[PDB]
């Protein structure tokens, strides 16, 4: 499922 | 991960380093910028997004850094402003893996900050003596001082002397130039019987000097 | 967010085990700690990621384990290719942190070699050029830990000396240091005694190499 990359992609979605 | 060449900027100026890659290994992956001060550790500076400039910079370099991506040439750019002596370091570009840590790094780019007026090397003799020799082992050498920029190649006896030679790494001085020390341990019983010449070459300034080291 | 590495220098012989520790100030989320190996003149290379997961191309001798604030990197049998400098890094996603540790250098263990100290007074040609530089040389010593203190007329000098140390030689497994004390030609004439105090393990007592005038 979610890896560090996917979590990081979220950071640029909410910001 | 091919990067830009060495950059010689001036204090208070700005530098732009490039990191070209293959889009197959970068268009779908994140990239990061790190720096290593000469003889120190690694310092993360920022992360560039897989497409847009969704950059997250570091606090120590917040407001003085700018990272960009060019999808046409598949390159990543890093710009540092308000350069200082503390910013002289080798900068690296590394691609982030799906788990976080960087797998593929780059060759690096040395960013020196000094006067930059490309001075030629001055080779001076470090003559052997009793204070530089004790026990049949004598120490002699040459001092390649006040030269900019790097590098300078030192040879001893036009390549004949290879045992005991120690070309110490150069160090930038308050002058904004460098100084290198090359020394060789030779038998004391022939210091006056043999000739020890240091051949220094500074291609950036096109200077070649062959200085013979004579005992005191 | 601040990573500390112990020890600072690991003196071990090939074939032995090695244990490097990385203590954090806080807990790493998802145990997101990685260990890297940087060879002299080369870029860092990832060794272990996720505190315990190995990457592609990493040998089984390198083993990693850790949790929260305590992490460790172990080498089952030390080979000549494993002697380098290791770093630990903490990585986070929100917000991206990515912090490194100080650095631990693993070198080849050898007999306690005392540093042969030689002092070189500056050449008259340099004095004729309006500059003055005295050089101190430490040849073939182990361990690297050495203190070179310039003392001009019993006065300690700090900030006027620039030192450089060689990498461990591939055949002798020793180090060498060059210390340059640069003073103005006028400042040189004022003083007389120039000494280079060397503190090392091989020297039973401090050795000072000096030159007058």
């Amino acid at each position: 499922g979610i890896d560090f990359q996917d979590e990081l992609d979220e950071f640029f979605k909410n910001v | 991960l091919v990067q830009s060449g060495a950059e010689v900027k001036k204090p208070g100026a700005s530098v732009k380093v490039s990191c070209q890659a293959s889009g197959n290994t970068f268009t779908n992956y994140y990239v990061h910028w790190v720096r290593q001060a000469p003889g120190q550790g690694l310092e993360w500076m920022g992360i560039i997004s897989p497409s847009g400039d969704g950059t997250r910079y570091a606090q120590k370099f917040q407001g003085r850094v700018t990272m960009t991506r060019d999808t046409s040439t598949t390159t990543v750019y890093m710009e540092l402003s308000s350069l200082r002596s503390e910013d002289t370091a080798v900068y690296y570009c590394a691609r982030g893996s799906n788990w976080g840590p960087w797998d593929y790094w780059g060759q690096g780019t040395l960013v020196t900050v000094s006067s930059a007026s490309t001075k030629g090397p001055s080779v001076f003799p470090l003559a052997p003596s009793s204070k530089s020799t004790s026990g049949g082992t004598a120490a002699l050498g040459c001092l390649v001082k006040d030269y900019f920029p790097e590098p300078v190649t030192v040879s001893w006896n036009s390549g004949a002397l290879t045992s005991g030679v120690h070309t110490f790494p150069a160090v930038l001085q308050s002058s904004g130039l460098y100084s290198l020390s090359s020394v060789v341990t030779v038998p004391s019983s022939s210091l006056g019987t043999q000739t020890y010449i240091c051949n220094v070459n500074h291609k950036p300034s096109n200077t070649k000097v062959d200085k013979r080291v004579e005992p005191k | 967010i601040v990573l500390t590495q112990s020890p600072g220098t690991l003196s071990l012989s090939p074939g032995e085990r090695a244990t490097l520790s990385c203590r954090a100030s806080q807990s790493v989320r998802r145990n997101y700690l990685a260990w890297y190996q940087q060879k002299p003149g080369q870029a860092p290379r990832l060794l272990i990621f996720g505190a315990s997961s190995r990457a592609t191309g990493i040998p089984d001798r390198f083993s990693g384990s850790g949790s929260g604030t305590d992490f460790t990197l172990t080498i089952s049998r030390l080979e000549p290719e494993d002697f380098a400098v290791y770093y630990c890094q903490q990585y986070d996603s929100s917000p991206p942190i990515f912090t490194f540790g100080p650095g631990t250098k693993v070198d080849i263990k050898r007999t306690v070699a005392a540093p042969s100290v030689f002092i070189f007074p500056p050449s008259d040609e340099q004095l004729k050029s309006g500059t003055a530089s005295v050089v101190c040389l430490l040849n073939n010593f182990y361990p690297r830990e050495a203190k070179v203190q310039w003392k001009v007329d019993n006065a300690l000098q700090s900030g006027n000396s620039q030192e450089s140390v060689t990498e461990q030689d591939s055949k002798d497994s020793t180090y060498s240091l060059s210390s340059t004390l640069t003073l103005s030609k006028a400042d040189y004439e004022k003083h007389k005694v120039y000494a280079c105090e060397v503190t090392h393990q091989g020297l039973s007592s401090p050795v000072t190499k000096s030159f007058n005038r």
